[PDB]
DNA sequence: CATCCGTGACACCAGG
DNA sequence: TATAATGGGAGCTGTCACGGATG
């Protein structure tokens, strides 16, 4: 095919089609499965082997891995990888703070403060201080990451006009409006498909407009 | 360490496009989308719903977030309902959910791909009031919107396209974020033609133009009042916390006096005020008394009217009236005799 | 403020709780059966190495300009096999192709043709496959035309097709297979009779 | 069981 | 809204003690 249709390719008799001369090659570490009838499954769908790929089931998943239908070369392709649960920032620490028994915890410190190591007792210690000051008081560990950060009521941190009709105003207006173009533009990222590089980039720079 | 050398890291990561990369991506971008409204017609559901359901598949279950336009919340129990209805199509309608969900990935790495201008743009605009991240991100947004309103039929490559839209949006965000007193976009283009006016004829005078020149130099409709109401107009505010003095000790609020609260005397005087008053109604009869303080608000705060203070006491009108005016006169009567309420008056 | 409050609760360091909140490095939950040594929850995976295991390892290699592939397309590659006389991949898998800048296209013919031949040279047969000799001559013979028109020579990779027509229309299609030696031009004019090619020794069929 | 390093703290009033 | 444009740029120069990290 081609923009303008006086510029396609028109098959003149029958005849088999051969490639020569690509711009670039690309080798994937794949596997390939040939198909003839309807497929189930569509691209970006993550499958592990023993899987139904296509034609009512009877061709199926070999490998961990990636599909990548492929209507041209019609062959429903794989590529290796798993459906690894790895995250970055606040939100995993929140989640692993969230997934802790703090009484298991502080039975394994209680066993390490048997160890013959004078160094391993004291940093059993030093994690058994904490566990407990959390567990005595009440407070969940994951409440030292923020979900509501909180707003200073306005009058603590004034704008207010000077005898000379203009305005004077606190630094914290300003770090707050930081805060808050930063937050917005996430929300606003995340409503639509904005990719990787883009969303971290905007969680980390929310991160430091909280610090 | 340095959040900008990160972001630079990263995105020298994704690789430049050839010409051809670049075409294939657009293209598979721009038949996605012709997908996405195919299968709409099929379906009958809305696309925008289909839209985000293609584009969850293909990002994956780590983002599923509610849509503003969208009518249904977007959990990945609807997503997958809609994936299913979308699965029991026949062949020749399921190959346009494939066409889609190849469209949304290609539209993913056509924005990873030319991440690089939006730096290489966004480093000309510093100062301005923005940090270079936020520029960058502006920047990005611009990009995004670049890649939803591409045409690659045009054989244009994709940065003359992008870079307007990136422009557009580093603009618009200075324009709507540097002002802690926000300005109206177009408000803010004329207080920048304000002070390039001004600029330029300073640059042809030697000195700083008046009031009367500028207003000459912006045309009709400008007159000196104006050009100083622009100017009062976006005076932006000063920190509080300004420093005063060489030692670390000294800030300018510290030296703001504070006007609202009232002050001791303010309040001190405000109950005498109120007592005196009392004093000199209770001289007056029960009737009366409780009449001036139903007219003017010293029982239930708002002022009452006439027929409203006669139905209460059971009078007509008019009576009330005059039971108010001769309690006015005795209040008047016993001011002039013992002076006790005029320096209340100021 | 160290030693952390949330570095100490989850035996992370200082060094990784900043990677982890501040976008350098990802954090393991549920590694589903992850393998880089199997992957252990609250392990530090780097951006390469996070890639590598989320979504599949690959590369691509650039062809210089007219040079043609030595691999085809959707065909298996194992690492070092030099993909091209100026690439070498760094990894196996199934290699793909990007733009294919010529097409070619092997259109199919079934035609029918026809020849003569002395008794004593012929090498008689059903059919004959490709390189298959088709006859043995003790002498040069002049193969010669059996109709009169004009000559349409299609020369192949090797051997040729003579084809006459008279008024436009064909009348007689020749097949010259290789060992024959074509006296004529294409659209040249022949009388009944004349000599339209010459073979020499042994004949054989055309590759093609 | 040392060295190295990151992070605290470093007088009061007055006027500024 | 359309030629093409594809990785920044300062920084600017105590003195001590203490507790934690590393090596
Ligand atoms: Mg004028
Ligand atoms: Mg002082």
């Amino acid at each position: 095919a081609a923009i303008d249709p006086e510029e396609e390719v028109i098959a003149e008799a029958e005849g088999v089609v051969h490639l020569h001369e690509p711009a670039s090659i690309l080798v994937v570490k794949a596997r390939v499965y040939p198909f003839e009838d309807d497929v189930e499954v569509s691209t970006g769908d993550r499958v592990a082997p023993g899987d139904v790929l296509a034609d009512g089931g009877k061709v199926k998943s070999d490998v961990y891995g990636r599909v990548e239908v492929d209507l041209v070369r019609n062959v429903v392709r794989v590529v290796e990888s798993y459906d690894i649960d790895a995250r970055m920032g606040a939100e995993a620490i929140q989640q692993l703070l969230k997934e802790l028994d703090l009484e298991a915890l502080e039975k394994e410190l209680l066993e390490e403060m048997k160890h013959p190591s004078r160094a391993r007792r004291a940093k059993a210690r030093k994690r058994l201080e904490v566990v407990r000051a959390f567990l005595d008081s009440g407070n969940r560990p994951e409440w030292m990451i923020l979900e509501a950060v909180p707003v200073l009521p306005p009058d603590l941190r004034p704008m207010v006009q000077v005898d000379g009709g203009r305005f004077a105003t606190s630094d914290l207006n300003d770090l707050y409006r930081r805060l808050i173009n930063r937050n917005n533009r996430l929300k606003k990222l995340l409503a639509q498909g904005a990719p990787e590089i883009i969303i971290r980039n905007e969680k980390r720079m929310l991160q430091e407009a909280v610090d | 360490s340095d959040p900008v050398r990160q972001y630079l890291h990263e995105i020298g990561q994704v690789p430049l496009l050839t010409l051809e990369e670049e075409v294939e991506l657009a293209r598979k971008v721009e038949e996605g989308m012709e997908a996405i409204k195919k299968l709409s017609e099929i379906t009958g559901l809305d696309p925008d719903l289909i839209r985000e359901v293609v584009r969850a598949k293909i990002l994956g279950s780590a983002r599923v977030r509610h849509i503003p336009g969208l009518k249904e919340t977007l959990d990945p129990k609807t997503v997958e309902e809609i994936d299913q209805k979308l699965k029991s199509l026949p062949k020749e309608h399921k190959r346009y959910l494939h066409i889609a969900r190849e469209g949304e990935a290609a539209r993913q790495h056509l924005i990873e791909a030319n991440l690089r201008l939006v730096v290489s743009i966004a480093k000309k605009y510093t100062g301005r009031g923005l940090s270079f991240l936020d520029l960058i991100q502006e920047g990005n947004q611009g990009l995004i919107r670049a890649v939803e309103k591409f045409e690659y039929k045009r054989r244009f490559k994709f940065s003359t396209y992008a870079t307007w839209w990136i422009r557009q949006a580093i603009n618009r965000a200075i324009a709507d974020q540097a002002r802690t007193i926000r300005i109206p976009v177009h408000m803010v283009e004329t207080i920048n033609k304000l002070s390039r006016t001004a600029r330029q004829l300073q640059q042809e005078l030697g000195r700083e133009p008046t009031y009367e020149e500028i207003a000459e130099a912006m045309g009709p409709g400008w007159d000196a009042k104006r050009v100083e109401e622009t100017l009062k107009i976006a005076q932006e505010p000063v920190s509080l916390e300004t420093p005063i003095g060489d030692e670390k000790d000294s800030f300018y609020g510290d030296f703001i006096p504070d006007e609202h609260l009232p002050s001791p005397v303010d309040a001190a005087t405000q109950s005498l005020l109120s007592e005196e008053l009392e004093k000199a109604l209770s001289k007056l009869s029960e009737r009366e008394a409780m009449v001036l303080k139903l007219r003017k608000g010293l029982i239930d705060g708002r002022e009452h009217t006439l027929e409203e203070v006669g139905a209460f006491f059971g009078v007509t009108r008019e009576r009330i009236r005059q039971i108010e005016n001769k309690a006015l006169r005795k209040l008047k009567y016993h001011e002039s005799r013992t002076r006790k309420l005029r320096d209340f008056l100021d | 403020d160290v030693p952390s409050k949330i570095g100490t609760l989850l035996d992370l360091s200082a060094t990784e709780l900043e990677q982890v909140l501040y976008f350098s490095k990802y954090i393991v939950l549920d590694p589903k059966g992850a393998i880089l040594v199997p992957v252990e929850k609250r392990q530090l995976l780097t951006d390469e190495e996070y890639r590598e295991l989320r979504y599949g390892k690959q590369e691509t290699y650039p062809l210089p300009p007219g040079v043609d592939a030595l691999v085809k397309d959707g065909e298996e590659v194992v690492k070092g096999q030099e993909l091209a006389p100026g690439v070498v991949s760094r990894l196996d898998g199934v290699a793909l192709y990007r733009f294919p800048r010529r097409v070619r296209v092997e259109y199919v013919k079934k035609e029918r043709a026809g020849l003569r031949l002395p008794l004593a040279a012929w090498v008689e047969k059903e059919a004959y496959k490709p390189g298959e000799i088709l006859a043995e001559l003790p002498e040069p013979y002049l193969f010669r035309a059996e109709e009169e028109g004009v000559v349409e020579l299609k020369e192949l990779e090797e051997g040729a097709f003579l084809v006459l027509r008279r008024e436009d229309e064909p009348v007689a299609t020749y097949f010259l297979p290789v060992g024959m030696t074509p006296l004529v031009v294409h659209g040249e004019i022949v009388e009944k009779g004349q000599p339209l090619a010459e073979a020499k020794g042994l004949l054989r069929m055309p590759r093609q």
